[PDB]
């Protein structure tokens, strides 16, 4: 699923980049003033041994 | 390209060239031989209103 979702995401970005025009691209200071800075994902996995993570086989033995 | 386009506005050609320390003429001066000739008081007769 993820692969397919990403592939189509990659494909249309490969097209968007094609349309990029350095000659017309204008820069504004409102990005530094009115628009938040890019933030990469900061997900950290924890509590890996909750009962809900217990595999079915062991659950039955339990 | 966007960055270079932004700084390109603040630039202009720096007219610099490269040549040799010494450039001799195409044709060097010809050594003229000395020949004796008498004083001639008529060589200015055609300059201005001359008198023959």
């Amino acid at each position: 699923f993820r692969v397919n979702s990403l592939q189509e995401r990659v494909d249309r970005l490969s097209v968007s980049v094609t349309q990029l025009d350095p000659k017309e691209e204008e820069l504004s200071l409102q990005d530094i003033t009115m628009r938040k800075a890019f933030r990469s994902s900061t997900i950290q996995d924890q509590q890996l041994f909750d009962r809900k993570t217990l595999p079915i086989p062991l659950q039955e033995t339990y | 390209k966007v960055a270079r386009r932004e700084i390109g506005i603040l630039t202009t050609n720096k007219n610099t060239s490269r040549t040799h320390k010494i450039i001799a003429p195409a044709n060097l001066e010809r050594p003229v031989r000395y020949i004796r000739k008498p004083i001639d008081y008529t060589i200015l007769d055609d300059i201005g209103h001359g008198v023959k």
